[PDB]
């Protein structure tokens, strides 16, 4: 069988600036199997109060879905998003870069 | 909402009858028929979806969706083709919609009509009078005497000598009855 | 494969018994409904099943229930009888929503208020016109099922006790002694035509079966008269050159 | 107007962990999810609020009680194919049936399958077939040759029914399907690396989610990297397109976007 590893894309709902309220986006997409775990993370911790889309399904067959948290940027705070699957051996992590 | 199938029809042997089905919905999934043969279960005749004619043996069947409309066209009649003719289409939400149905009775081709009424002996004692041989063009109406008891025309089939025949039945325990003219 | 097995085909029950129609399939069909047939109405759905495990209301699903337990199996219980029950009721399966019914065999179930009402039938044979034989050369019997309650019976015809179909007529429909009344008694003709040489010969047997459905010999009775049970009623006749 | 399209998605997997349904079904008009069903739930629930507030509930449970036939069905037919392939352990079955309506007038209709993410049988609604990828598939398309009727019955059900219920929706989110909300477009310089130039086309706050985005010059411009169209959250979408300056060209680049009907040009 062909199994399609996620491709992991983070970003902001809009242009970012520090102090300025916005929104953390992890977009999952172009994977199979269904089954996958997604953590948005603030310094490496876990956040709680992270909202999903449900599962979503492509043309192609594979699968995406939207993770989101509400935030605030800082120049000191790493934001990042941790995905885990039967392709990963280990979950990856993906840190945000804000340009 | 609505389907609309005529409630009887009545063709002579060897014929041809055309039995129309018109329906209103939004939303269609098809349009079945089904023969159901007294005291018998429904059976499978036909599917139209597509308009147009699709034809198998002696039976064929039409649908228009401008229209609202389908038939199924039976060519070379039997007697055997003497049943009900379920009308039913399936709706947007694959429901089935049936229509009343139509009754089809097929009258035999008698090429030499000999109508005669028999009385029938009474083994052990009522009096048992027998309208036979009569032609398909005959009308069998029941009494008004509520003594004196009439049958719908039946139709027999003596393969034994290729012949077919008409046949009603009357009887009575009146001390006054008499076969000649019970029939009227 | 079988298709579609329904029990039974004939029951009668007094207003407020409780029954269960049987129905099954050996074809693995995923949707089974169960219908009514009333005179003069398109069939109408009383409950349908899409899969084992799952049920729902028809169009008049109002004093029956179903069950599917089974893909094979979609029992339908009737909870308490009443009159406007009286009917003929039809299980069917298909393979999908969209695809073929294949159709029981059919129930045909009267319920009466009253037990005394139901009557097994009268059977006489009557043998053929002389006249006819004469004129020509055919002999008409002419069998008569009189007096049964409810409209539930089988009319065969037996020639030297094998069943035959040739030169058979019998009645669609029962026609009613009383039709003023809605507990009128019932009665069936049927004819046999043969060869005036075939009725003639000494060593044919004619026999006029009819099977009727009434009682259960375990019901309850407290009349004269016997029990109207489930019962074959016979009359014959022989052959006779005379 | 432009392209509107209905969509439904069937997900069956065999031998499933903990908690993950072995059946799974999705609705979609465009990018938005109007209908949800589950082995779980059992249930056929509105994904969008303008689904909920226009279907009655006799809708819910009627296409309950057909998703609950289509789950045993999809039981049924992944195990079957497990046995034509030799497979044990877990494998999914995947259905996408559905219609486009064309701003024209015109339309499509679309059937196929997948096994394990791979496409496994596509119907052709014209030529009444099915194209099998392997032996096994062939097979199945063999049955399904066979009942006229049944290819039939699909033809009309793309041809006819999808769309007529893809109209009807289309209408009671009309205000959500057919709104625009034009993008916000803005162009980057960044030095990538020390004595290189790349400009940066962004858009984002759109509906709907397609766009067109180049650079052109003075004439299209070779060596386009491009984002992808990525859902903000908030029902819109953001995009970028991407070029880097040849050093001493000094020619005259430019970003052009076409979203719903209207062109834009950003010079720089
Ligand atoms: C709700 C619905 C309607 C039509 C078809 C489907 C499907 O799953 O194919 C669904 O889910």
């Amino acid at each position: 069988m062909i199994q399609r590893t996620p491709k992991i894309q983070v970003y902001s709902r809009h242009p970012a600036e520090n102090g300025k309220s916005n929104f953390l986006n992890c977009y999952v997409s172009g994977f199979h199997p269904s089954d996958i775990e997604v953590d948005l993370l603030k310094n490496g911790e876990r956040i709680e109060k992270v909202e999903h889309s449900d599962l979503s399904f492509s043309k192609d067959w594979s699968f995406y879905l939207l993770y989101y948290t509400e935030f605030t940027p800082t120049e000191k705070d790493e934001y990042a998003c941790r995905v885990n699957h039967v392709t990963l051996s280990q979950p990856k992590i993906v840190k945000w870069d804000r340009d | 909402q609505n389907i609309d199938q005529p409630t009887e029809m009545t063709a002579t042997e060897g014929a041809i009858v055309q039995i129309n089905c018109t329906y209103q919905t939004s939303g269609f999934n098809g349009l079945f028929w089904y023969q159901q043969h007294a005291g018998e279960a429904p059976t499978f005749l036909s599917y139209n979806v597509l308009d147009g004619l699709e034809e198998k043996g002696r039976f064929s069947s039409f649908l228009s969706r401008s229209k609202g409309y389908s038939y199924l066209l039976l060519k070379e009649l039997q007697m055997k083709d003497s049943a009900s003719y379920l009308c039913a289409f399936l709706d947007s939400n694959y429901q089935l919609i049936w229509g009343a149905g139509t009754k089809l009775i097929i009258k035999p081709d008698i090429q030499n009509p000999d109508p005669a009424v028999y009385q029938l002996r009474d083994s052990k004692d009522k009096s048992v009078c027998l309208f036979t041989d009569f032609d398909s063009q005959t009308n069998v109406s029941q009494s008004k005497d509520s003594d004196v008891y009439i049958t719908d025309k039946c139709v027999l089939d003596m393969r034994s000598m290729d012949f077919k025949s008409n046949s009603a039945v009357a009887w009575s325990n009146k001390s006054d009855f008499a076969c000649a003219n019970a029939f009227n | 494969n079988a298709g579609v097995t329904q029990t039974p085909k004939f029951q009668v029950l007094k207003t407020g018994q409780s029954m269960t129609l049987q129905c099954a399939q050996d074809m693995n069909h995923n949707y089974m409904y169960w219908y009514r047939q009333d005179p003069g109405m398109g069939l109408r759905l009383i409950y349908y099943s899409a899969s084992e495990g799952t049920t729902d209301k028809g169009e008049v699903p109002n004093g029956y229930n179903v069950s599917r337990s089974t893909t094979e199996d979609f029992p339908l219980r009737l909870l308490s009888a009443a009159p406007s029950q009286t009917s003929v009721y039809f299980c069917a399966s298909s393979n999908r929503e969209y695809s073929p019914l294949h159709f029981g065999n059919g129930t045909r179930l009267t319920v009466t208020e009253d037990l005394n009402k139901v009557f097994p039938p009268e059977v006489a044979v009557f043998e053929p016109s002389e006249a006819e034989i004469s004129h020509t050369q055919k002999a008409t019997l002419v069998c008569l099922a009189t007096g049964f309650y409810p409209d539930h019976v089988e009319l065969s015809w037996w020639v030297n006790g094998k069943e035959v179909h040739s030169g058979v007529c019998t009645d669609p429909q029962p026609l009613k002694e009383q039709p003023a009344l809605n507990d009128s008694r019932y009665a069936l003709s049927s004819r046999l035509r043969v060869s005036a040489t075939f009725w003639q010969d000494p060593r044919n047997h004619f026999r006029c079966q009819v099977q009727f459905y009434g009682l259960s010999e375990n019901d309850e009775w407290t009349q004269d008269r016997a029990k109207p049970v489930t019962q074959i009623v016979s009359a014959e006749a022989w052959g006779r050159a005379d | 107007m432009r392209t509107h399209s209905l969509r439904y998605f069937r997900l069956g997997v065999s031998d499933p962990i903990h908690g993950v349904p072995e059946f799974i079904s999705v609705g979609y008009v465009d990018s938005h999810p109007i209908t949800t069903y589950d082995s779980v739930t059992r249930q056929k629930e509105p994904r969008a609020p303008w689904m909920a507030e226009n279907l009655a509930p006799d809708h819910w449970e009627r296409y309950t009680q057909l998703l609950r036939g289509w789950q045993q069905m999809f039981k049924v037919e992944l195990k079957r194919l497990q046995r034509h392939y030799n497979h044990s352990g877990s494998h999914t079955y995947q259905r996408m049936i559905g219609c486009e309506l064309l701003e024209d007038g015109s339309t499509t209709g679309f059937l196929q399958y997948a096994y394990d993410g791979q496409d496994f049988l596509i119907f052709n609604k014209d030529t009444l077939s099915w194209l099998a990828v392997d032996n096994v598939a062939h097979t199945i398309k063999q049955a399904w040759e066979a009942n006229q009727h049944e290819l039939l019955y699909q033809k009309n059900w793309l041809e006819e029914e999808c769309i007529a219920w893809l109209k009807r929706f289309l209408e009671y989110g009309k205000d959500t399907l057919q709104r625009t909300e034009p993008p916000l477009v803005r162009v980057n310089r960044k030095e990538t690396f020390p004595g290189v130039t790349a400009l940066f086309c962004k858009a984002h706050g759109f509906y709907p989610p397609e766009i067109y985005m180049t650079w052109m010059k003075n004439e299209i411009v070779q060596e386009i990297d491009y984002g992808d169209i990525l859902p903000s959250g908030d029902g819109t979408y953001q995009a970028w397109a991407s070029i880097e300056l040849d050093p001493q060209s000094s020619n005259l680049y430019s970003c052009h976007v076409e979203h719903s009907g209207v062109h834009m040009v950003l010079q720089v």
